[PDB]
């Protein structure tokens, strides 16, 4: 219910930058389990996986794995101008 | 003052019709600028000459006479740097308003361009000068520099008025007070 | 309330007065009058000029003809009737506009890649050279030459003159260079229809092949003809270097101003998928092989005619086995570390280039390596789009725009689960991302046969219009841009025509500092969205 | 968006622009009979 959905703000945080990862798969099975508060099965698999696949994070490269490249470049008006958006045309 | 070149068309009514022409649209044309501000053309004076005035028409459901005529009417503006002798009347801390009796008080050069010592004073001292400085019913001479147009508001039968406003630069010596001189 | 807004003018005028705009502030006036009306109702004629506007008859009409022409802002086309007489049709001409939006960013390249010499007299010597070009619309080499100072060196601006020629940039002015892309097909296409002596009514199929076969192997020799000719610019008599020939002009193209941007647009996400050095090194292959590369001319054959449903592909592949052919065949074998301004091989930098190759580039053939013109044109639209929504809006809009692009058309069932974490937030950002298009709406009810409420709904693809909304970018970001900064131009009207007979007070100079300012960023802020726009134009 | 006052190359290049559209305002001397193919304006290109 509500206790859903929090759990995913917290330990994949910092996990990225230690993460070439072999496979993908594993990637869970090593994420599942670890700090003893470990969640249950492969349901998780493909929670990690195909949800934070988008916004940076890991490439995706052939073979089931991850890799990493641009994520540690971000990890580091007078009369008229802008307003960037709307005004429809 | 100018001389404007304009053309325009008249209604006469019958009781004019006792009298000349020349006559009849003399006051008619009269009651119709006279003092009132003509567009872009500047402020009109008087009336002077009248010309191409042919046979004029009439429309079935009046019995009046309608005639158009172009004429020759007198206006009024210098030219865009003339001086010309005046003087100020009311004030605040904007800059003096320079009015010329006999035809607007509309002039009105507030301290931008004057001389650089000029300042205004809430003790009720008018201006200051690093010289000396004058007051109301003074002779004051003032040049023309800018002049804008603006359209009019409907009007209201019982504030933004500029719709003649000419305002100038005097920082050249010797103006503004003409006993300085002799 | 007071209309100051800009409510007025943002309804009413898409694409369009984009166009009359830009010349208003190169001519105006009757200039602006022609063009835009040449817009609106398109295809136009001497005549037509005359009694639309009652714009001052045949004093005007005259004047701006020959004025649009030397620039040429008109495509011109003649031909005559069954009836008799002639006609004569004008045509707003490819974007000769856009060049005159472009104007110093193409001299910029032009002073920028000419180098592999060192910092010389060139800077002084083209940028007086390069601005008499495009200012007068056509150069005649003798003409420019006699306005050459004499008892000097003569062969000092002609020290890069036949450098100008180059390989891409300034080519030779040739005949119907200019022309609609339809008509000339069509002009072309002549000779063809007209070509049999009554054959045989055998397979009517082959009156396709015949012409269109026919059509293509002589629409080749016209493209190719402005592309590459070394007769002209090549020719060296004796008592002398190699000198461009003094009778034929030449003209600006949009061969490698087009494509240097477009590089810088590979080098951007380059840079951002990998270090500096490997920038460089991906850098100097594609200056190399950036002659025989079509990229930014890749269609050429879109505009003017039919594709197909059918034999769509037909053209297509036969599009795509020539982007197949010239890009393996043609391009550089294997160098190693050409020259540059790391010792032994730097191929193993390459290898790092290789391992790692989506989104883009690293495609391989045995012995010989090179970037698809194809394939990389996804990938970079892709990233591109993305890096906007990335900028516009915040990190949740990124996040559902590929949640939409990894399945496609489903309901908000497994959307919810698998997108991030709460319903209320996502629901708000589904309404900002189905704001303005893109998504669009699926079409389909549930067991109601579009009846009502309740029905599934589904979100999926719309590439083109998630690309067009990018293309309504373009005029109205510099739009106002550059109207209120003509508007800042008449409202000190009277103080820029005091400064240039100046050329005094304190409050003068403070305005004269005002503007300027506002100019300059005006400026940078008009190149910035330019290059934005400039990537969006295509697929 | 982003941007202010970066890269003072660019500004050059700026600064440049508005020196070729300024040259431009000032033109308008031969044109000669180039390209034309209408009899009518070439009589009018010869001035």
């Amino acid at each position: 219910d509500i206790e859903f959905i929090n759990s995913l703000l917290t330990i994949v945080w910092r996990f990225i930058s230690e993460n070439y990862s072999t496979t993908q798969e594993i990637l869970e099975f090593i994420t599942a389990a670890q700090v003893a508060n470990v969640e249950l099965t492969p349901s998780n698999i493909r929670s990690l996986c195909e949800v934070l696949v988008y916004d940076d994070k890991l490439e995706k490269v052939t073979h089931d794995c991850y890799r990493v490249t641009l994520e540690s470049i971000l990890q580091m008006s007078k009369h008229d101008k802008e307003v960037v958006y709307f005004d429809e045309w | 003052f100018i001389l404007s070149k304009i053309a325009d068309l008249v209604r006469i009514p019958p009781d004019q019709f006792h009298r000349d022409t020349i006559s009849a649209i003399t006051h008619q044309l009269n009651n119709k600028f006279a003092n009132k501000i003509i567009p872009n053309v500047g402020l009109c004076i008087t009336i002077y000459d009248l010309l191409t005035v042919e046979e004029g028409q009439l429309k079935p459901g009046d019995g009046s006479s309608y005639i158009n005529v172009t004429f020759r009417a007198v206006v009024f503006k210098p030219f865009l740097g003339e001086i010309v002798t005046g003087w100020i009347s009311k004030c605040t801390a904007e800059g003096i308003k320079v009015s010329l009796l006999g035809i607007f008080d509309d002039i009105f050069i507030p301290q931008n361009m004057l001389f650089e010592g000029c300042y205004y004073t809430p003790e009720e001292s008018a201006w200051i000068w690093p010289k000396l400085y004058f007051d109301v019913n003074e002779k004051i001479r003032f040049r023309i520099e800018r002049e804008v147009f603006v359209d009019v508001k409907p009007k209201s039968p019982k504030e933004k008025p500029p719709a003649y406003a000419l305002l100038g630069s005097c920082q050249t010596d010797g103006m503004g007070l003409v006993s300085w001189w002799e | 309330v007071m209309t100051i807004s800009s409510l007025e003018q943002r309804t009413l005028n898409p694409d369009l007065f984009l166009y009359k705009e830009l010349v208003k502030a190169h001519l105006g006036e009757r200039a602006a009058s022609v063009i835009g009306m040449l817009v609106a109702l398109g295809r136009l004629s001497v005549r037509e000029l005359v009694e639309k506007i009652d714009g001052m008859d045949v004093d005007s009409v005259k004047t701006t003809l020959v004025s649009l022409t030397q620039l040429r802002c008109v495509k011109y086309l003649q031909e005559t009737a069954i009836s008799g007489k002639k006609t004569t049709y004008y045509y707003y001409n490819e974007e000769g506009i856009h060049i005159l939006l472009y104007s110093g960013l193409i001299i910029d390249e032009i002073i920028t890649q000419m180098r592999v010499n060192d910092e010389e007299e060139h800077k002084q010597l083209v940028a007086e050279i390069v601005q008499n070009v495009i200012s007068l619309g056509s150069l005649t080499v003798e003409d420019y030459l006699s306005s050459v100072t004499s008892d000097s060196m003569k062969y000092t601006i002609s020290s890069l003159f036949v450098q100008l020629c180059e390989m891409g940039y300034l080519i030779q002015i040739s005949k119907l260079h200019y022309t609609p892309i339809e008509d000339l097909w069509q002009f072309l296409y002549e000779k063809h229809y007209k070509n049999i002596p009554r054959n045989s009514p055998l397979s009517d199929l082959k009156k396709r092949s015949q012409a269109k076969m026919n059509a293509k192997t002589d629409f080749a020799k016209i493209i190719n003809k402005p592309n590459e000719l070394s007769q002209i610019l090549t020719v060296d008599p004796k008592t002398s270097l190699r000198i461009v020939k003094p009778t034929v002009s030449l003209t600006i193209n949009l061969d490698r101003f087009m494509k240097g941007r477009r590089s810088k647009q590979l080098i951007n996400l380059a840079k951002t998928r990998v270090g500096s050095v490997t920038a460089q090194v991906y850098k100097i292959a594609l200056r190399l092989t950036e002659q025989k590369s079509p990229k930014i001319r890749d269609p050429l054959t879109q505009t003017g005619l039919l594709q197909d449903l059918e034999e769509a592909k037909s053209f297509q592949d036969e599009a795509e086995l020539v982007e197949e052919k010239t890009p393996g065949l043609t391009f550089n074998a294997i160098d190693l570390a050409r020259h540059l301004p790391s010792a032994s091989l730097i191929n193993s930098h390459l290898k790092i280039l290789a391992s790692s190759n989506f989104p883009f580039l690293n495609e391989t053939k045995p012995g010989v390596y090179y970037v698809p013109y194809s394939k990389l044109m996804p990938v970079l639209k892709s990233s591109v789009y993305e890096y906007v929504i990335a900028s516009t809006l915040g990190p949740s809009a990124m996040r559902l725009s590929r949640c939409i692009r990894d399945n496609k058309l489903v309901s908000e069932k497994i959307i919810n689960s698998t997108a991030l974490m709460k319903e209320k937030d996502i629901r708000s950002t589904l309404a900002s991302l189905i704001r303005y298009n893109s998504v669009e709406i699926q079409e389909v009810p549930r067991t109601a046969d579009r009846s009502a409420s309740r029905a599934v709904f589904l979100f999926r693809c719309k590439e083109t219009h998630s690309y067009n909304f990018m293309r309504q970018n373009l005029e109205w970001n510099m739009a106002n841009l550059l109207f209120k900064k003509e508007k800042l131009k008449q409202e000190n009207s009277t103080l820029l025509k005091k400064a240039n007979r100046d050329d005094l007070l304190p409050s003068e100079l403070n305005q004269l500092k005002m503007v300027n300012e506002r100019e300059l960023n005006v400026f940078a802020r008009l190149s910035r969205l330019l290059s934005l726009w400039e990537v969006f134009q295509m697929a | 968006p982003i941007n202010g006052p970066i890269t003072n190359k660019e500004r050059s290049l700026a600064v440049k622009y508005i020196n070729f559209g300024k040259t431009v305002k000032d033109g308008p001397x031969x044109x000669x009979x180039x390209x034309x193919x209408x009899x009518x304006x070439x009589x009018x290109x010869x001035x």
